[PDB]
Order: structure tokens, then C-alpha cells, then sequence
């Protein structure tokens, strides 16, 4: 939260729509990281289909800018809440104000250079503390397509893989939810035709030593991009209306 | 910027403080003088230097 | 109403502290500002850019 | 040539304390106070928690039903649970629990090297009358600090994904500081005094760690 | 791989082997200079005050 | 819980009284506490002899003329202080100035003692102005763990007994394979040629390990 401060936060936080405001007061009959269910009063409540407002919070998913939204209650079992509270905080809102950062112990002073012209010189304790730490969240999309050649496969069966790359996939090709992931890693085995390499000279030669059976499909599988690594969160299959849909799906 | 703040902070003089008006072989126990805190980083000092 | 507020803490009116060298653990000539500055992170990040 | 060595330690909280240092010769409060400050912040034993195996849970970013903490937030409770080993250099304790109501550093299942300093620190609170989380706590012993992240070059299929490695802790030692006064003992001609007073979480007592200090202190000495 | 040999070898395919740093308003020709490569872990690159 | 201790991969020395030492690998921090503690004790306590004071054949004081020398008395204090004095069991020797000429007299210029070494005979010590001109007079040296100054002698020359001329540090980053960030040490020292700079490394923090003799116990 800011340690200081204007008064526009509290405003701002509210009436952006990352906040859960109550829309009748009334007591917490329940509350829960995945839900907020209110009981309303019987004032500002109507007279038929009787009692409770009940707010389903939104957890972890995508926002546009490949950062993470995710909202926590603010609020207790049992508690009162009043009319046009904060029943729930959106990411960077603390208590119904505004949080874009946070506030820490600075020291004007030249040190060693480090900070030579406007560069920055943060302890250990920070990075450590966890504090300025942040969560991304990436979509990533695997495209089966419709070739002359041949359908495109999202089958686990990948040509030249490990045992441990067709491990963090299922049996049907798809990475399993809760799995974490870096760079390289196959998040969907994906397979296209291409038949009849057109293979050379030596090449063959070394085909004829090694007997390999060079496969007809190229792999097309999509992999993390390299260098990002996080945990796989969530997973969806499109379906075309009327193709079989697969074992995972 | 910093590295000029540096050296005039470190050559400019005071009216008065430690180590004022004394005198010292070289450069060597200047800064010898100055480390230990007998001597400030500036005060009026004759040196014999080469 | 700042320095009142600091008399309200046991804190100096000057804002300004005594502060010690982490290394050589001796002191800092001058006294230094310190305090607390909300401060944000921007996306830049350095494995975007990168 | 006078050697220095400790006098009254004088415990003051669970947290924290004040040791102190009599026989100090010309300007060698300093000279030991800083160095010990540094070491003491630096290098230390510590147990802090690493992996965490939680009840339904694939992964960190979901949320339990019937808890309202996030995952992310208990394993970040969890990463401030503060315990203390004798014979062990990784122990694995069990937490069990149900029913509405806070879930604190207590409910775990005691092991004989098991010392709780905090048993009323929260790991998650408990929102329904039936809702029930069992978890393996899996805390190991180290120095300094060791993010979550380092832990997998090693790898070696730690498969089972329901564990939740979770950043290394590793420190008794909050805040070190020091003062040397002038101390008089009754006949000398100037001495000084050493007060560091230090700051803890309770899982590393004040002669322990001034100890082990000085100890790696000399020990690094070992050139000559 | 990154297998843990190869960082031996880049300490010598980098030591003798100047690299070019420019900045985006090339103005006078000093706007590109050579320097040696030192390496340094993280995702910045590490720039002398002087120049 | 196991520690990495470093030992000195090189001594890079110039000369003989300066020297340049690096120890390598350290832990994070660890260069910056070796490096200041073993200099806070190398410069200001350190057993050593030179002159704490000399008595004035021409006069009686150090604001003075001398027949044959056109050195201020202080000047030639200066020089005396910069004389390198290594004494033997003898606590407090002295020694004398004789000689005489058309020329300086040297650190060579002085009486030959029994336990005495001076290493300089280069050195310098009063130039001396033409013809006969009356110079010699007698020199005592003084012990001392520490530095003390000419206005300490309470109840006059500055006390120089630290032989380290000059003490610094450099932190520089040290690689080692899968460790990613460590201190490497370097340390440099000039002294005034009693005791060579690499051995005076060991004593300075040999001080420093007996005023730790208090504390530790295992390794050893």
C-alpha cells in the first residue's frame, strides 16, 4: 500500500473494476480464497426469493499484458460488511486502496559508483523478502492443421524424444496441469506429415549401418519458448465441430 | 558526476579541523594519517613531497 | 507538520541520519538521508528485453 | 597484549539479545565487532522449509477448497515457520488438521529433534466445518540463502508434482549491530567495551551463534 | 546441453576478441566503440562510466 | 554444513619491501571483512623500532641552525623517523651520528652497534655543507605494538613502529565453476624493509587469530 500517500487511491482502486465491492451489506455466512458468500440485511434486501449475495472471486488467469490477475478476500468469516465495501482486493490493491509497489528504506548517497546515473542499488534483503517478485502469465497455442500431405497429430508419439521429454506429457500429448516448465520443454507434442525425405549419398550409407527407419513426419510440436520457465496453470482444447476429440481432450 | 564529487570533496579545505597545521614525511603516512582517523580527509597541512 | 510529525517519532528534523559502511563498518561523514519511498517496478523487465 | 573474551550475555526476548565483550584494547572493538557483524549475517546455520507436498494440490497457483488462503500464500507462511533440529539434517514433519478454525505451527506432529519456537504462527486459516488439509513438510538444514529456483540442475525425477519447492530460508540472524563504549575495568588505562546486540528468530541461542562466528572468523586465518 | 565444459572454452574464444557497443542515436563516430568482453552472469550488459 | 577456505594462489611481489598478495577463491562477503580487519591491524598495531628521540649536539631544541647544515632541525627529525631501525634482544639501543666532511651524511654515516642492522645505507639522513662543520650527535630508538605520535610522549619525534607503509584491499569478483558469484582478495603492502611484507601479513593476522584464542573450538 503507499506509506505515502494522497487519497485518490482508495478511489481509483474502487472504482476500477479489479476490486470486489459489496452490493448489499450485511454479515459473511462464508469465506473462502475461491468464493465470498454475504448474507444481506433485511433492510436493504427485497421481499421475495429471500437472502444472499453471493461474489465468485476470479483466480488465476491471463490479463493482456502477460501479467497475473488474481483476487484475495479482504474479509473474514463472520464479519460485518457494510454496503459498497471492499469485499475482495484485484492484483495491486491493498485494502480498498491503491498498491502499484511498495514502499521501502532508501539512503541518498553516492555508493562506490553503483549508482552512477540514475542506476539503482538494491540490498539483498529485497530480493530475498520476495517482495518486488511478480507473476506472469503466458498463453501459448498449438495449431493442428490441415496439410495436402496429411492431418497434423497432437499425439504423445514423437519422433526422436527421450523417455524423460515424453514424460511431462500425457498419453494423448498434452502437458499435465500443475507442471512446472522452462525453456525446451514440450508443452504439446505435435506431429506433420512430410513423406519421402529425399535422402542423399553417405547419408543412406549411414542409414544402412545404424538401420534406422527415418520417420515419414516431421515434428512440430510446441515447446516453452527458450529461456521463460513457470508452472503450467491451465490447459483448454478447441475442438472442430463433428472431429473426434481426443483422449486428453 | 560522482567520481568529480569524489575528488573535490576529497581536495578542498576546511578553516579547521584534525591533523590542522602538522607536518608529514610524504603522501604515504598522509593517507596513513587520514585512514585512522587521527587526521580529516581535508585540513591545512605542510608536506614534504617529490 | 513533517517535522512535527518526526518529534512524533524520536526521528531528527533533518530527515538526515548518521550511517555506517557495511564494509568497513566505520562511519559516514555527513549525515545521510534516509526514509521511505514508494517505488514502483515498471515492466521493462531484463529477460524481455533481453 | 591483552586478549578479549565474553562476559553477560544478557537474553532480553525469545527473538533477541545482548552479548557482550570486556577486555577490548585500542580501537579493536571495531576492528572484531564489524567483522563478527558481517559473518553473523552472512554465514550461520539454519533449518528452513524446502519442500512442501500439500493434500489435493498439483501446483502452488490453485486454491484448496476450504481454506481462504491462496496455496502460494500458505507456502509462503510455511517458508516463515521457524524450527530447530539436533540429530537431523533433513526432517519431514506431518501437518494434520479440520474444522473451522486458524491453523497454526502447532498442529504439525512432533518428532523427537522437533522444537517449535512459534507455536501460534499461522500457516492458513480454516473456513468450513468439513474441510481437511494434510501436508508433508519437508524442512532441511543449510547456510545462507537458496532460492527455489537454483534447487533444479540436480533434477532427478522429482516427479511426484504434488511437491512444492519453496525458496531456502536459511539464517537465525535478522538484524547485527554493535556499539563499543568506553568500558573501564577497574585498572587499565583505556578499554573498551563490545554490546552486539543481535536479533533472532529463537532457533539460534546468542553464545551458539558468537560462537560459530569467531569460529569461521579464525577459521578463514588457516593461510598461515 | 550447456554442458559445464563449454564456459572454459568461451573464457577463450571471448579473451583477445573485441566486441562493438552502439547506442541508438548514432551521432558522432563515437557513438560506436570497441571493448574487450567480460563475462558476466545475468541479462545486462555493463557499461564504463567514463565512456 | 561445509565451509571453503581459500589459500593464497599467488604472491605477486615487487621489488623486495613491496609486495602484492591475491587470495583466491572466498565466500560472498568474505573479501570485504579479511580485507578491512587485516588492514585496521596492519597499519596501527604492529611491533617495530625507529626514534622516538635524538638530543641536539648543536643546541637544545628543534627549532634551530646548524653549522654545516642547512636542514631545519624538524627536517632532519623527518629523515631520522625514516630510518629503518631492526633491533635485538636489546630493548632500547643508540647509536651515533660521527663523521664529518664536504658531504651528506648517510644512514651508513652512523656507528655500528652490537645488535643493530639498519638496512639502508642509502639512506638519507642531513646533508652536510662545507668544510669541517660540526655534526654528530647520538640517536635512541623505542619499541611499540602500535603507532604513537611526537605529542603522545606525554611525560620530541613522531614514533614510527608499524614497519607497513602503505596497506589497500581490492574486492574483485572470483569464478569457480558452479559457484556462481565469489570474493577474490587482493591484497597490497609496502613496508619500510624490516620486516619483508609477506611474513608481516602473518604476524598482522596472527594478532588478529590470539585475540580470537578466546572463543572457538573442532576444526584446528
Amino acid at each position: 500500500k503507499p506509506l505515502v500517500g494522497t487519497g485518490m487511491e482508495r478511489a481509483v482502486a474502487v472504482d476500477s473494476g479489479v476490486t470486489a465491492v459489496a452490493k448489499r451489506g450485511g454479515v459473511v455466512q462464508y469465506v473462502d480464497a475461491s468464493r465470498i458468500v454475504i448474507k444481506v440485511n433485511e433492510d436493504e434486501m427485497y421481499p421475495g426469493e429471500a437472502g444472499i449475495d453471493i461474489y465468485n472471486l476470479t483466480k488465476y488467469t491471463r490479463s493482456n499484458q502477460n501479467t497475473c490477475i488474481n483476487q484475495m478476500p479482504c474479509v473474514s468469516l463472520g464479519e460485518p460488511v457494510e454496503r459498497g465495501d471492499v469485499l475482495a482486493d484485484g492484483p495491486s490493491t491493498d485494502l480498498g486502496e491503491l498498491a502499484l509497489g511498495q514502499n521501502m528504506r532508501v539512503a541518498f548517497m553516492p555508493w562506490n559508483g553503483y549508482n552512477f546515473e540514475d542506476s539503482i542499488l538494491v540490498s539483498e534483503r529485497v530480493v530475498q523478502e520476495d517482495r518486488f517478485t511478480t507473476i506472469h502469465i503466458q498463453e501459448l497455442a498449438c495449431v493442428s492443421r490441415d496439410t495436402k500431405l496429411g492431418p497434423e497429430e497432437i499425439t504423445a508419439d514423437i519422433p526422436n524424444v527421450g523417455e524423460a521429454a515424453l514424460s511431462k506429457l500425457d498419453e494423448s500429448g498434452i502437458v499435465y496441469i500443475g507442471a512446472e516448465v522452462t525453456g525446451g520443454d514440450i508443452l504439446v507434442g505435435k506431429v506433420t506429415p512430410k513423406g519421402e525425405t529425399q535422402l542423399t549419398p553417405e547419408e543412406k550409407l549411414l542409414r544402412a549401418i545404424f538401420g534406422e527407419k527415418a520417420s515419414d513426419v516431421k515434428d512440430s510440436s510446441l515447446r516453452v519458448p527458450n529461456g521463460v520457465s513457470g508452472t503450467v496453470i491451465d490447459v483448454q482444447v478447441f475442438t472442430r465441430d463433428g472431429v473426434e476429440k481426443d483422449k486428453r481432450a | 558526476q560522482d567520481v568529480v564529487l569524489g575528488l573535490y570533496y576529497m581536495t578542498r579545505d576546511c578553516v579547521n579541523a584534525k591533523g590542522e597545521g602538522m607536518v608529514l614525511t610524504g603522501p604515504k603516512e598522509a593517507e596513513r594519517l587520514y585512514r585512522s582517523g587521527l587526521a580529516s580527509l581535508h585540513a591545512r597541512v605542510k608536506v614534504r613531497i617529490t | 507538520e513533517i517535522k512535527e510529525l518526526l518529534k512524533l517519532g524520536d526521528l531528527p528534523t533533518s530527515g538526515q541520519i548518521r550511517l555506517y559502511d557495511g564494509r568497513t563498518g566505520e562511519q559516514f561523514e555527513r549525515p545521510v538521508t534516509v526514509g521511505y519511498m514508494y517505488m514502483l517496478k515498471l515492466n521493462h523487465l531484463v529477460d524481455d528485453k533481453m | 597484549f591483552l586478549k578479549p573474551r565474553l562476559v553477560d550475555i544478557e537474553q532480553v526476548s525469545s527473538t533477541h539479545a545482548k552479548v557482550t565483550l570486556e577486555p577490548l584494547e585500542r580501537g579493536f572493538g571495531h576492528t572484531l565487532g564489524n567483522a563478527l557483524r558481517r559473518i553473523l549475517l552472512s554465514s550461520m546455520p539454519g533449518c528452513a522449509v524446502t519442500e512442501v507436498e500439500i493434500d489435493g494440490v498439483l501446483h502452488e497457483y490453485s486454491t484448496k477448497e476450504g481454506v481462504q488462503e491462496d496455496i502460494l500464500e500458505i507456502l509462503l507462511n510455511l517458508k516463515g515457520l521457524a524450527v530447530r533440529v539436533q540429530g537431523k539434517d533433513e526432517v519431514i514433519l506431518t501437518l494434520n488438521k479440520s474444522g473451522i478454525g486458524p491453523v497454526t505451527a502447532a498442529d504439525i506432529t512432533h518428532d523427537g529433534d522437533v522444537e517449535i519456537v512459534k507455536p501460534q504462527h499461522v500457516i492458513c486459516h480454516l473456513t468450513d466445518e468439513n474441510a481437511s488439509i494434510s501436508m508433508r513438510i519437508k524442512v532441511q538444514r543449510g547456510r545462507g540463502y537458496v532460492p527455489a529456483s537454483t534447487r533444479i540442475h540436480s533434477e532427478e525425477d522429482e516427479r511426484p508434482i504434488g511437491r512444492l519447492l519453496v525458496d531456502a530460508c536459511y539464517s537465525p540472524v535478522e538484524r547485527i549491530a554493535y556499539n563499543v563504549e568506553a568500558a573501564r575495568v577497574e585498572q587499565r588505562t583505556d578499554l573498551d567495551k563490545l554490546v552486539i546486540e543481535m536479533e533472532t528468530n529463537g532457533t539460534i541461542d546468542p553464545e551458539e551463534a558468537i560462537r560459530r562466528a569467531a569460529t569461521i572468523l579464525a577459521e578463514q586465518l588457516e593461510a598461515f | 546441453r550447456e554442458e559445464a565444459v563449454v564456459w572454459d572454452i568461451l573464457d577463450e574464444v571471448i579473451r583477445e576478441h573485441p566486441v562493438l557497443l552502439n547506442r541508438a542515436p548514432t551521432l558522432h563516430r563515437l557513438g560506436i566503440q570497441a571493448f574487450e568482453p567480460v563475462l558476466i552472469e545475468g541479462k545486462a550488459i555493463q557499461l564504463h562510466p567514463l565512456v
